[PDB]
């Protein structure tokens, strides 16, 4: 039965282990986020064929660039995330994490995906921005991004409302299968 | 709440993670040293380069961290000096590091499916490179932890403060120490 290594990486602002914690458990994790997500695996049926699907975090490594890519060697496919109430997190796609996949796995596919699609249209969060000189980013941008990285697909996800969440997950595995 | 919500989950990863370590040293690596299994030739008396220093973190985290991290479960601003305390200890890491390209080419070039046979063999969710980048995600997980304590813990927080710096320390000598 096809095994499947799922890396996800991205800025700390994406909420990588919180949208893990969220994808598995089905639920926003609300109460306490917690800061460990360890390498996880479980059986999900796509397209009919079932897959076990393998999901490793890399929180903890944004500041490592020699430690990062020990996780990449031999992974299926890599979610590249920013969050889309951060430009920061949305360039360094560009600047930081694409180069990096790139180098170390020149032919495994990227599901580009835009996190905190709940913010998005926040007034504290949109206020935030604004004092920056800065909005949040939208499709377009993220269409934009796709293509210029080679991304399959480029998907928009909340952890808060699940919106897009279990999608992300079966567009990964469909790229591999 | 959140200090105890945080120093929870720091008890809680580490037992995880000395029950993954123990469980990485008593299957892929005992089927290796038992002398029960034929091993291809390409790793024979290799398990050095494949499991680096990890018995050595291992027996650190199983016979002294994680019995002194308990010691500090109802005094969780003062956990930084856990990891002052201990600081040396965590030099491993570095070792540990700098062997991990060494290890997964050696296990990619010529272990061919052994430890998957294992794997199979002995019901594991978790394959032999699973378990191997454990010591990496642990070591760079426990700055997290005490960044997050020191969100909810007053200014009798330089048992923190410390403990941090050692934590930020530690990966980035293991990073820098990478080719
Ligand atoms: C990954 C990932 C995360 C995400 N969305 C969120 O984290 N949205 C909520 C952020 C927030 O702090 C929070 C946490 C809990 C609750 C209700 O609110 C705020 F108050 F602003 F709503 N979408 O993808």
């Amino acid at each position: 039965m096809q095994a499947i290594k799922c890396v996800v990486v991205g800025d700390g602002a994406v909420g990588k282990t919180c949208l893990l914690i969220s994808y598995t458990t089905n639920a926003f994790p609300g109460e306490y986020i917690p800061t460990v997500f360890d390498n996880y695996s479980a059986n999900v049926m796509v397209d009919g064929k079932p897959v076990n699907l393998g999901l490793w975090d890399t929180a903890g490594q944004e500041d490592y660039d020699r430690l990062r890519p020990l996780s990449y060697p031999q992974t299926d496919v890599f979610l590249i995330c920013f969050s889309l109430v951060s430009p920061a997190s949305f360039e360094n796609v560009r600047a930081k994490w694409y180069p990096e996949v790139r180098h170390h796995c020149p032919n495994t596919p990227i599901i580009l995906v835009g996190t905190k699609l709940d913010l998005r249209d926040d007034k504290d969060t949109i206020e935030k921005l604004k004092e920056k000189k800065l909005t949040p980013i939208t499709y377009p941008q993220g269409l934009a991004m796709a293509k210029e990285i080679g991304a399959v697909k480029y998907l928009e996800c909340s952890a808060l409302t699940q919106r897009g969440l279990k999608t992300v997950f079966d567009e990964a595995i469909r790229a591999v299968l | 709440r959140k200090k105890e919500f945080i120093m929870a989950e720091l008890l809680q990863t580490e037992k995880a993670y000395v029950r993954d370590l123990h469980e990485c040293l008593e299957t892929y690596l005992w089927e290796m040293t038992s002398g029960v299994e034929e091993i291809p030739p390409g790793i024979l008396n290799k398990e050095h380069i494949i499991f680096g220093n990890i018995q050595e973190i291992y027996d650190f985290h199983n016979n002294i961290f994680l019995k002194e991290l308990e010691k500090y479960e109802q005094l969780p601003e003062d956990v930084g000096h856990c990891f002052v305390t201990w600081a040396d200890k965590f030099q491993m890491y570095v070792t540990y590091c700098k062997n991990k390209p060494d290890s997964n080419q050696l296990i990619l070039e010529h272990a061919g499916t052994f430890f998957d046979e294992i794997q199979q063999r002995h019901g594991l969710a978790n394959s032999i490179s699973s378990y191997l980048i454990k010591p990496v995600q642990r070591v760079t997980k426990y700055q997290l932890l005490l960044k997050e304590l020191l969100t909810c813990c007053e200014e009798g927080k330089g048992e923190l403060k410390d403990g941090l710096e050692v934590m930020l320390s530690v990966p980035k000598k293991a990073n820098d120490a990478m080719h």
